[PDB]
């Protein structure tokens, strides 16, 4: 599994995210971008928060090398590539 | 360039018809593409329009005078005149003949109008209404 | 004297000044508004036409505008020669082509 | 969360996402489309003062775009060059990747001024500004665009106008015939009717006879 | 199904689209972009044209909110995402 | 080659790529996430001199970015305006698509100079600079960013500081109270402690009584 | 199969490509972009090199027309689209 | 509509799209490649006047790019700095994301002028200009590029030249030895042969003995 | 503005206590928010600080003189003085009274210090230590 | 005379010149460094304070810096009136608030 | 007189004028073309060399070009001192190194 | 700097060999890295080249004179001369000696040539061919 084997870890998370109907859905009447975020708090139930920290720590190395090797300055394709490989491995 | 020069009796008696004539030269207000008008300025007052006439026979008049004013012209003399019936004390004013810019008037098929307005003034003739 | 104009206006030489005009949709909110400048002792001259166009001979200090049923004349630095009776005017549609002048504003140079 | 329609043997059906429809077949991505539609196709008015009133300024809201494969021809397409009252530009010139809408019978190009308090003019109903093949949440300067919407499925002259009060409720527009010749713009005049006014004036030759421009009233008759 | 429940609808469509061999296929000799479009007309057979209008009217709201929540200024990924979800829902 | 984690009934598991895990189900792309994490969440120091030392300049290495769907709030977020000793800019202003990090209690804005030999300041540990929703390999000028990392899964005030020696090992920073009032910056002062120093000085009124700025030592006690 | 039916063909290939752990994985300490390439040589075993040349010659025409018809100035989506079609044709 | 090749047990086969080939397996996207090839690999001439004649100007045609994972080394790669006869630039400097082709033995850099009526120089045969890892339909100024094509599959010195008539059929080029030393460029001279001419002149010391530049004929023998 | 003027015997004998007094006017060094000090400059030498005194009673002294120097003041006369016991030949110097910029001194809750330093000099009084 | 200063400095009129200062972390690397200019025959005047701030009356040619336990005074074009004994100074923390001056540098205008 | 030159050329002082030259690939389309200026009563001086380079002493008004088997001399504002017989020349390869001059053009200042 | 000065009989008889000599000073045309030539300008005519000589022994001649002209030099006197056999009336001309820019000549391994051309003129000697 994923283990955060380092001296410190924050056991909580304070979230922000971009994750009703009306004029608010029209850019003209809706809020400025700083207001389109939602939030909340979560506890480190089952060690999930610290494990996430290690995942990000492992990811950083793979990701920096990945980005180094590409031509795309702005890459938002990683999750889509994963979805494609997910199916190809079973139905290739 | 075009002169518009007022002439009349100066002194007009109450109740008669006032008749002022404008003599035109340097162009032809009476037959070319022009509107012309009479305007008066009572001493101490602003500018009150009396009426318009377009050379082909189109007229407009001040509502207060629609029952009192008649404007006509003679294209053979290039003169035009203003007639105001029942002249009264309230009509003492400097009367002016005036030109509406010519060549500035569009009359169309029906749903069309002009783009005209005034430029050249005559000198003004003071008409005193008294006994 | 249908279009309301202030009875007077004033400022010092070099001052930016203006003269307002107010009517209805049959006149100002109908047609364009012209302005005339009447120097003391003489007839008015066309000063502004078609809201903001200058007649030849009229200096650059003269400008103006039209909005709704209101209109305005402005002088971008008043001169002593501008003491005058200023008038606004337009065709009045409700009276079927009646020519309307405003009251006339006496502009005093201080 | 974006809906998609599908073409069935019957009609255009809603593509559901909760029910997996096993009769909906997709053998290739070449069955997928993005089509641009105009608002005039639903009866929305196109006369300039009735159009600009639907647009307005905001800031703090960044622009976004999406593309098209195909779309509707516009009868009425717009191109703005509006400056602030102080002479500065209201909108930035369109960025790289933007070209004008590809097909239109009449383009309504407006030159003028008015208040522009935001960064961009946004559509008040949320409709998109349609460029060559990109839809945008904002109007870009100097570029011809149509006003409309996008659907996702699984299977020429220009009239110039002048303007004042562009960003206000009380505004005024003129139809241009010549440099010194204008007529007041009125909502009862279709592009063809306006051109008939141009034919009448241009041909009679009764155009401004002074140094400045003159504006014709057009009699309501 | 999709219903265009509003006062007006144009019952036709006049299309443009970017949907032989020779020098024309070389940018140097080929036409300028205004000339790469094809066209045609279609009738509202079976109510399809008006239904499309409503689809676009429903889409607008979902789309404006979608775009608001993303980082991509130029998003051409919507159809690709749909193709991926199409297969994942049956073969996830 | 990028690892991914998955949420299991037990804990966060490694998503393998050599073993096809037939218990891992993905019915939609709406189960996919990119989350931003801060380095302070693993105990990394946030005091300005302990932060800038982790950043430094290089050239010949172009910048890259990736995005986020969600992320952590920062307690400590940074904003730099550093000029070279000759008055030129160290870093370019952030490019289009960059906006500041969305949520933070304290922003540490630093105005100052120092050597900047490269094109960009890169993180020395390889951490990313986190902007509104984009992670970047470089620091952009004038923009607020958090320092952190990204994980992929399948399911407010500002304190200004002055600086010298920005690009050197031997550096100095000041905490700003007023235009002529500074105190030496020391690592034992948390944002709150520094603000308490601002309250003490501001309130006593004992501020610079000359034309230039004066710097307070703060007694170690 | 793919046949390079033209007067000349180079029977070899000298490759470059962007296809260990340490500070080298950190952009700060790692090499400049000209140094992130690897290389090697290959022979035209079984006619594969010349066939590749023809593939590129056929591709050029399809590709120039493809690019002409799109809005994307920088298109890196071709291989992803192929992966999607690959699965859709069997599991559509 | 883009063809793809596949590697079979036999040879490079055409990937069909009408026949679903059930023996073609794709377990991951890591089996997909984009490879750049040079035109010289098919015997296309590389001598400067025989190269520039294959390029030319157009407008109304926007540029497009695609990328590479890998590609061929160029023996001959080009870099242009061509100005219009009036001193203005023929081509814009390459945009962000463009870097020069990564590997080449000889770069042919040309400094000169000629008619440039379009926005960009396009390849007359439809070949792509190959930059570090991006293929482009156009030539960008100041950047080194190779001339070539792209295939999709499922699994160092610089010589300077001067030029005139760049955009014409009747053109002239010079090989540069020194600031005042030129020889006429001729198609029988390979990069090595040209360098041998540089060795001969440079070493003998018989270089221009006036204030301007002199041009050597090189005897046809 | 504030004057700080030294006065003393000029000639002081070896081993006695040297006592120099500064008279202050134009402000109040002895009672306002100031530090003040004594500094000396032996002929041919640089500036050697002797000691500081903050009006409320805070002092600092040169380590070489910590056992020899005492600084005090009288807020009723706005005068202050320097006392150096056991004056010797090595202490011949021009002695100066000096002002530390006032209003530049922060004394806080404990872990706080000032931002002060010197500006105004007195004239200097030469003290000769001899028999 | 704790802070090391060169015994002298020199240059011609119009020459850029500088005077160094060196101590420890208890003084220069502790507190800020002020500089004083002592013209021959008179008391020193505050010339520079808080490392680089000028007292009113001090001309723009005077500047300076602080780094580590070192400090410097600079004159951006030396004038004949600048012949002087220059001194650096700061509070010495190890002696609990001891005022420290440097040795003093004799700047000669050539 | 192998290279064709117009027999004359002319213009007023300050006028931009030019003199053409025409040969074959053995000469102009072979080698570079030099130009000479022969003032009345004296020998010609090198005016232009290597198509467009100026000899020291030749003013900036003199320029020129070569294209194909044609060549040209130009004067960017003619002076009265430029009345002269102008000549073009190059090595003729078909004659194994024959020096060729053109006919000579008489440039008249008006 | 280098002078090239023509000398000859002035009057030459029809059919004899014309022999003109150039005396060189200020440098050495005859032995340094130079080409030199003879050129003539018949009155009323343009410039006609006669022949070239490179100091090491390389010559070129006008095709019309290839059978008639010989150019040679003496490096011991730094003089060179032109010999034209069978001189006729058509050969009346001003004859000039001339310098080809020196140090501008590359002679290589075989497939190499020079970058040379002319600069310095002699004064010109008129040769009249008559009885
Ligand atoms: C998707 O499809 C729906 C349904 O067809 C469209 O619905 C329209 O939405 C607009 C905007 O909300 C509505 O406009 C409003 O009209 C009010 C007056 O209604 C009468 O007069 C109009 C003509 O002026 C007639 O068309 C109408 O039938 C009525 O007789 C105004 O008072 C409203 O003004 C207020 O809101 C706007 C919001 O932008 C503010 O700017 C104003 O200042 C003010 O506060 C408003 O203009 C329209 O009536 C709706 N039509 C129908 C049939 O329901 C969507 O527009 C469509 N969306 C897209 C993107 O295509
Ligand atoms: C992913 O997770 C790992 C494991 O948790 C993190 O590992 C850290 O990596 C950094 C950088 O390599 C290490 O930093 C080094 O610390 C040395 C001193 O160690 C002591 O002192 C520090 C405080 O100063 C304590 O934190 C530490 O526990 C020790 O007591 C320094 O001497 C090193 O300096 C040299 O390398 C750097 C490299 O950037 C150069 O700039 C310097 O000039 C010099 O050459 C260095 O600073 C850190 O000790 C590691 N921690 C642990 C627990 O192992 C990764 O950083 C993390 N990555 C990301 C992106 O989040
Ligand atoms: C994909 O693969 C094919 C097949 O191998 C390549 O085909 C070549 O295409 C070019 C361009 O159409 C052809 O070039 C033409 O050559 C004509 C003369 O042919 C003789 O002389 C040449 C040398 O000059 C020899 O190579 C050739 O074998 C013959 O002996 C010219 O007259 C043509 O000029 C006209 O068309 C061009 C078009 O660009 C205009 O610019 C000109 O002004 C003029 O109108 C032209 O140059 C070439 O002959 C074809 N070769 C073969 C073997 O068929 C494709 O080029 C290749 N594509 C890519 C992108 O790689
Ligand atoms: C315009 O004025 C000119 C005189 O300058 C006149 O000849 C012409 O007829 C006028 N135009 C019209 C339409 O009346
Ligand atoms: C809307 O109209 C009112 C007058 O009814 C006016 O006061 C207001 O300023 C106008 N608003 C705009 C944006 O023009
Ligand atoms: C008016 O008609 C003329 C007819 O010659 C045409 O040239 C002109 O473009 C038209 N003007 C407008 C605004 O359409
Ligand atoms: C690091 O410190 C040393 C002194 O120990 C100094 O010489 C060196 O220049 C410093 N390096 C940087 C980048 O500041
Ligand atoms: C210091 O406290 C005051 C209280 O009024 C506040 O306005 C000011 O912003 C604070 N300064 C800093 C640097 O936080
Ligand atoms: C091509 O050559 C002809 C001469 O044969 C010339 O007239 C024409 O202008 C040239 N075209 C170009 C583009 O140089
Ligand atoms: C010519 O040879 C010299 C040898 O020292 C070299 O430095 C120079 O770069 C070469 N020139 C060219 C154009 O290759
Ligand atoms: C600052 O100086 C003024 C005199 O100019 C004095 O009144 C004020 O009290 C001083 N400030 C402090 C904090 O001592
Ligand atoms: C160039 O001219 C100089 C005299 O200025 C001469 O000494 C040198 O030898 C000449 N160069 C050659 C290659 O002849």
């Amino acid at each position: 599994v994923i283990v955060n084997a380092q001296p410190k870890c924050n056991p909580n998370l304070h979230y922000w995210t971009t994750q009703a109907i009306g004029l608010a859905w029209i850019p003209y009447f809706g809020p400025a971008a700083e207001g389109i975020y939602t939030e909340g708090l979560m506890h480190n139930q089952d060690g999930l928060i610290c494990g996430l920290r290690q995942l990000a720590n492992e990811t950083t190395q793979a990701l920096q090398l990945f980005l180094r090797a590409t031509t795309e300055l702005r890459t938002f394709s990683i999750l889509n590539r994963k979805a494609i490989d997910f199916l190809l491995q079973r139905w290739g | 360039q075009v002169q518009l020069v007022e002439s009349g009796p100066g002194l007009v008696k109450p109740s008669q018809t006032l008749s002022l004539i404008c003599t035109v030269s340097g162009g032809s207000i009476s037959s070319g593409d022009f509107y012309w008008s009479w305007i008066r300025q009572p001493p101490g007052k602003g500018l009150e329009w009396i009426g318009f006439f377009y050379y082909s026979g189109i007229t407009y008049y001040n509502p207060s005078l629609k029952s009192r004013v008649s404007i006509s012209r003679d294209t053979s003399t290039n003169q035009f005149s203003l007639k105001l019936r029942s002249v009264t004390a309230a009509d003492t004013a400097v009367y002016y003949c005036a030109r509406v810019r010519g060549g500035r008037i569009t009359l169309g098929q029906g749903d069309m109008y002009y783009y005209s307005g005034m430029d050249v003034w005559g000198q003004g003739t003071l008409v005193t209404v008294s006994s | 004297s249908v279009l309301t104009q202030p009875p007077s206006a004033s400022g010092t030489p070099g001052q930016r000044v203006s003269i307002s005009c107010s009517g209805s949709r049959s006149n100002i909110g109908g047609n364009t508004v012209d302005w005339y400048q009447q120097l003391p002792g003489t007839d008015p001259k066309l000063l502004i036409y078609s809201n903001d166009q200058r007649p030849s001979g009229v200096p650059d200090r003269f400008s103006g505008s039209k909005s709704g049923t209101s209109a305005s004349l402005a002088i971008s630095g008043l001169q002593s020669e501008d003491e005058a009776d200023y008038y606004c005017a337009a065709w009045d549609d409700s009276l079927n082509g009646h020519w309307v002048f405003g009251g006339g504003t006496k502009l005093t140079v201080l | 969360s974006i809906p998609l329609g599908v073409i069935h043997n019957s009609t255009l059906q809603v593509s559901d996402v909760d029910k997996l429809v096993c009769r909906d077949k997709l053998s290739s991505t070449n069955q997928l489309r993005s089509v641009g539609l105009n608002l005039e196709g639903n009866g929305v008015a196109t006369d300039v003062p009735s159009v600009t009133k639907r647009w307005g300024f905001r800031s703090g809201v960044p622009p976004k775009v999406v593309n098209y494969e195909a779309g509707e021809w516009a009868e009425n397409c717009y191109n703005l060059e509006i400056k602030k009252p102080d002479g500065s530009e209201c909108l930035p010139a369109a960025p790289d990747g933007i070209r004008g809408f590809p097909r239109c019978r009449y383009v309504h190009k407006v030159s003028g001024t008015g208040p522009c308090a935001g960064d961009f003019a946004f559509h008040k109903e949320g409709a998109f500004f349609l460029y060559d093949r990109l839809a945008s949440t904002v109007i870009y300067r100097g570029t011809t665009f149509a006003e409309g919407v996008v659907a996702f499925l699984i299977l020429s002259t220009t009239i110039r106008y002048q303007a004042t009060g562009f960003g206000t409720n009380e505004t005024e527009y003129l139809f241009e015939v010549d440099n010194l010749t204008y007529v007041q713009l009125e909502s009862r005049f279709t592009p063809q009717f306006l051109l008939q006014l141009n034919e009448t004036i241009y041909a009679s030759g009764k155009r401004s006879n002074t140094t400045g421009k003159l504006i014709w009233k057009v009699n309501p008759e």
